[PDB]
């Protein structure tokens, strides 16, 4: 769930800055 | 009140100042680096979160390991920006859950394990790349 | 150290969120968030009342309280009501942006002194007897 | 006479509706 799902969030959001 | 009404103006200048670029003082960038890429990540992923921080179930029993398992998670194989962001905007939210649930009590509480857990376990990351201030560059606008 | 600084980074953006939903970290919190909504909404409406100060004033370091006082004498000339309150500050804030464009970054600390000094020593009183912050907060933002 | 008799004015129009 919700950390999974933060960190795929979080790496996405790395992928875009 | 000598010194609330001079936080009041600081305040106040400190996001007048920023809605032109400009800022009030190096943590008063971050901050608002912050506060936009809180709202950014919130805007773009809301729907994707749809119903998940309800399903955690938070009491007052229960939080802390609720919040430690998360951050523990979320930082298992690293630090980058986007995670730190990702951090943030949960704290917000279980916030926002205790007070809708009436648990005010937990918010300041949770305060405290954010603060706690920037200090010992996202600072050294932090330092090494850059201090905040690569951040303020890379998410500011 | 860095240890009281994270601490504050967390409550600004805790702070930040909680306003989003209805809530508030503290009176003053809400203070703030009021003031930041109806400084935007004085300058959207009014902006063209007061643009231009660093050539109508002449702005330098050394004679700008001299047009600080001048004007907020004026303002205040006759008495005290919140939107009046809320002109200083959207006063303040833009003497505050223009002096850096101009490369006068210098002022922005003596103006927030100013500005707390003449909130302390003038507007606080009026404040006082006219239901507090709490007041504003109710009619504004 | 300008900047702050036109703060003062802005100012009673935003006390007047607000």
């Amino acid at each position: 769930w919700i950390a999974q799902e933060l960190r795929r969030x979080g790496d996405e959001x790395n992928a875009y800055y | 009140m000598s010194q609330s009404n001079r936080e009041l103006v600081v305040d106040f200048l400190s996001y007048k100042l920023s809605q032109k670029g400009y800022s009030w003082s190096q943590m008063a960038a971050v901050k608002q680096a912050l506060r936009e890429a809180g709202d950014e990540f919130e805007l773009r992923y809301r729907r994707a979160f749809s119903d998940l921080t309800s399903q955690l179930h938070i009491t007052p029993g229960t939080a802390y390991q609720s919040f430690e398992q998360v951050v523990n998670e979320l930082f298992r194989d690293g630090v980058n920006w986007g995670r730190i962001v990702a951090f943030f905007s949960f704290g917000g939210a279980l916030c926002v859950e205790s007070v809708d649930k009436e648990m005010q009590v937990l918010v300041s509480r949770i305060a405290a394990w954010m603060a706690t857990y920037l200090n010992d376990h996202l600072e050294p990351w932090i330092q090494e790349n850059g201090g905040w201030d690569t951040f303020v560059e890379l998410y500011g606008n």
